[PDB]
């Protein structure tokens, strides 16, 4: 709870969010060479009346 | 394994 | 006159007890990161100390 | 009073964290004074199945 | 911590059991 | 009685929807069932 | 041989997504 | 008790970084008639 | 001693019985709510989800009632 | 003089895992031992 935990926390907190959109990086340009991956979110709709 | 605990144990937890 | 033996209308009969499922947006449910620990944390070494 | 709630507050700003305060929602009387939102969503998602 | 029950008359027996040792190892 | 054979899927913005009940957008949007002018549209000839 | 549309019983495009805790 | 010009620094790019809403390159489908009838809801 | 008396929430829309078929549902099978309110019997499975975040468990552990807790 | 809030913080979580987890060894307890009653064996 001292200073050297709560920096190393935040450290063990943007290294994860790194890589989070490391993920989002590469599920983009999935999609953008026509394969559909999954995103974070989830895929939106279906075919059933909206696209 | 002894009886007073096996008629309990399924009881603490259904499963 | 018994009932059910009355004229009634000829008509599609109820879907009322039917299960639908929802076409939710994109952006409507939010990430969910660090699974949740069901299990009661135990504390044996600290009244074992 | 007003200069201890802004300035924990203005941690959890500067860290990045966010959130509900963790000791008001540990309670009971939470979820009972905020009785209207809880029934729309545990509709919502258990009708998306997610719950 | 407040207490148990079970804890606090274990507890008493426990220290009248090696009261009981100490003045029996003694003699 | 007719037991459940298709996938049925309605839009998450249609949750509201629920038989044997009417909704304030049926009203907003309809309202003509609503205002008792015509005795031929009654909210139980709508609900039909 | 047969392929089932999207509205048949039980071939839904809308999984059931778990939540965290199971 | 912190040296908070650090901790900003670092929260900076934790703000930056964190999953708040989607980016334009990954909306997908943008169906305006979807948007139009979620508008009058009166959901939350 | 302090010990949490969870049976008497028997406000009219539950019942002693309700809540106890709940917590031994939930018991059984863990948190598929279908199955819970087909235990339970004659509720929704939202009452359920509900009544099961409304429990007041672990507010007899914590400090305060509702002075202040401080920092 | 008079900081050390982290620590009350801690020992906070320390006891009041022991308060709950007495009050959970009570009613096994109560409930294991069929010499309690069953209004505080079944309850």
């Amino acid at each position: 709870f001292s200073n050297k935990e709560y920096i190393s926390r935040l450290w063990h907190t943007l290294k994860y969010y790194q890589d989070l959109k490391n993920t989002r990086m590469k599920s983009i340009t999935s999609t953008s060479q026509k394969i559909p991956s999954a995103s974070i979110w989830g895929n939106g709709y279906s075919g059933y009346g909206n696209g | 394994l002894s009886t007073n605990l096996i008629s309990k144990i399924s009881l603490l937890r259904p499963s | 006159v018994d009932s059910k033996l009355l004229p009634k209308n000829i008509e599609p009969p109820l879907t009322s007890q039917y299960s639908t499922r929802h076409d939710a947006p994109r952006g409507l449910f939010p990430f969910e990161s660090y699974k949740p620990s069901v299990q009661l944390p135990d504390m044996a070494k600290l009244k074992k100390m | 009073n007003e200069c201890i709630a802004s300035t924990s507050n203005a941690l959890k700003v500067l860290s990045g964290d966010e959130g509900y305060n963790e000791d008001m929602v540990r309670r009971a009387n939470f979820y009972k004074e905020n009785e209207a939102m809880l029934r729309e969503n545990i509709e919502v998602i258990l009708s998306n199945g997610r719950m | 911590m407040n207490t148990s029950d079970s804890e606090s008359t274990l507890y008493k027996y426990l220290k009248e059991s090696k009261r009981k040792y100490d003045e029996i190892t003694h003699p | 009685e007719i037991p459940q054979a298709h996938e049925i899927v309605i839009p998450s913005y249609s949750k509201w929807f629920n038989l044997e009940k009417i909704h304030s957008i049926e009203v907003q949007s309809l309202p003509e069932f609503f205002t008792n002018r015509i005795p031929s549209k009654t909210p139980e000839v709508y609900m039909r | 041989k047969r392929v089932p549309n999207p509205n048949f019983l039980g071939n839904c495009n809308i999984k059931d997504f778990k939540p965290p805790y199971i | 008790g912190y040296d908070i010009n650090y901790i900003s620094k670092i929260g900076e790019k934790i703000d930056s970084n964190k999953p708040i809403f989607l980016f334009a390159p990954e909306l997908g489908a943008i169906n305006l008639h979807a948007l139009s009838m979620s508008l009058q809801s009166k959901n939350l | 001693l302090k010990k949490v008396k969870i049976l008497e929430q028997i406000d009219e829309n539950w019942s002693k019985e309700d809540l106890q078929k709940l917590l031994k549902g939930i018991q059984e099978f863990g948190a598929d709510w279908y199955k819970v309110a087909k235990n339970v019997g004659n509720k929704s499975p939202e009452q359920c989800i509900l009544r099961f975040l409304q429990l007041p468990i672990e507010d007899k552990f914590l400090y305060g009632d509702g002075n202040g807790l401080g920092p | 003089v008079g900081i050390d809030t982290h620590t009350a913080t801690d020992i906070y979580q320390t006891l009041i895992a022991l308060n709950l987890d007495t009050t959970v060894n009570d009613c096994l307890d109560k409930l294991l031992n069929d010499e309690c009653t069953e209004s505080t064996r079944e309850n």
